[PDB]
């Protein structure tokens, strides 16, 4: 499928999220250290046994 | 006698301006000027409290590497000279907000900051920001803090909305110490010495208040040797 | 061809001078932080001035 860019982003939770927008972008001004999420991206994968 | 030491006392403060001041102790016995000069330097140096900025807040300013219309100064600039302003807070608040409006081309300076009467600027010929428009404002909302040392923005623990600046706080007051040890003319006797201390500070704390504090941290140091024991 | 979006993200980083970063002259005198001493700790003159 297409990769997608939001903040739905699985296994995380709204501690991650709070630097991010409705449309899963980092707002501008934001304070960032290491780990922290910048843009929001799912991809699609297949079948896992 | 041999046993007894004479205790030094304060004899002259004097205040060549308000920044620049020299206290003198007498009398002090052979060798003692020198101890106590190092130690009250040592002490002074490092270990003074103080007030300074430690959070700003422009309105329409996200960050710091940014510009702001009808001003000279990059934000970046306007919070390095905003860590030049020398602030006096009353006793028994460790926080204090103050403001700066102002409108029109000029040198915004530090006597155009609004505070509520807790709160004295020591310069206020501080240039903090040029407006170089007639349609140009500044609206700031500045955060002064109460400490000691040298505390960074990122050595400071972890919500922040956006738009509020974290500024580097160096909270000791005291800029440089020099300190001599001269002869002292004391009733009859030769051996005792007088100790001159230069002190240049930006306004914020007195003379005699630093000296006295410094010699309250040395004491209370000493107090663990004083009682020497296995803890 | 195949990419659908790029969002590019600038970061500004303030670098502060710490023990191991390299500092030299104009004379070929260079060198690494080894130390960064407390203001009562170093060499001052007669003065006061470290």
């Amino acid at each position: 499928g297409a990769e997608e860019i939001t903040a739905d982003i699985p296994n995380v939770g709204e501690a991650a999220l709070s630097k991010l927008d409705e449309s899963g972008i980092v707002y501008i001004g934001a304070e960032v250290k290491g780990g922290d999420i910048l843009v929001g991206k799912v991809t699609p994968k297949g079948e896992t046994q | 006698s041999v046993t007894e030491f004479l205790k030094p006392r304060l004899v002259d403060i004097e205040q060549i301006s308000t920044t620049h001041a020299k206290v003198t102790l007498e009398p002090l016995e052979r060798g003692f000027g020198h101890t106590l000069g190092n130690a009250l330097r040592r002490i002074l140096l490092s270990s003074m409290p103080g007030c300074a900025v430690t959070e700003v807040e422009i309105e329409g300013v996200l960050h710091e590497y940014s510009t702001k219309e009808g001003v000279q100064e990059d934000i970046l600039e306007i919070l390095l000279n905003l860590k030049g302003l020398a602030v006096r807070v009353a006793e028994g608040k460790d926080e204090v907000f103050i403001t700066l409006n102002k409108s029109g081309s000029g040198p915004v300076v530090a006597g155009d900051i609004t505070h509520d009467g807790d709160v004295e600027i020591v310069n206020p010929e501080h240039v903090i920001c040029h407006l170089t428009s007639d349609n140009a404002a500044i609206a700031m909302r500045i955060k002064v803090e109460r400490g000691r040392g040298y505390v960074p923005a990122s050595a400071r623990i972890h919500e922040r909305p956006i738009g509020r600046l974290l500024v580097d706080a160096t909270f000791s007051p005291v800029d440089k110490i020099a300190y001599s040890v001269e002869a002292a003319r004391v009733e009859q006797r030769t051996d005792l010495d007088k100790l001159v201390i230069d002190m240049e500070t930006n306004g914020t704390l007195e003379p005699e208040e630093a000296i006295r504090r410094a010699a309250t941290i040395l004491a209370e140091q000493l107090d663990a040797f004083v009682d020497l024991r296995d803890v | 061809p195949g990419v659908l979006k790029i969002v590019k993200v600038y970061l500004a980083v303030k670098r502060r001078i710490q023990p191991g970063d390299k500092m030299a002259g104009r004379h070929g005198n260079k060198g690494v932080i080894s130390k960064i001493n407390p203001v009562e700790d170093m060499p001052y003159d007669e003065n006061g001035q470290p």
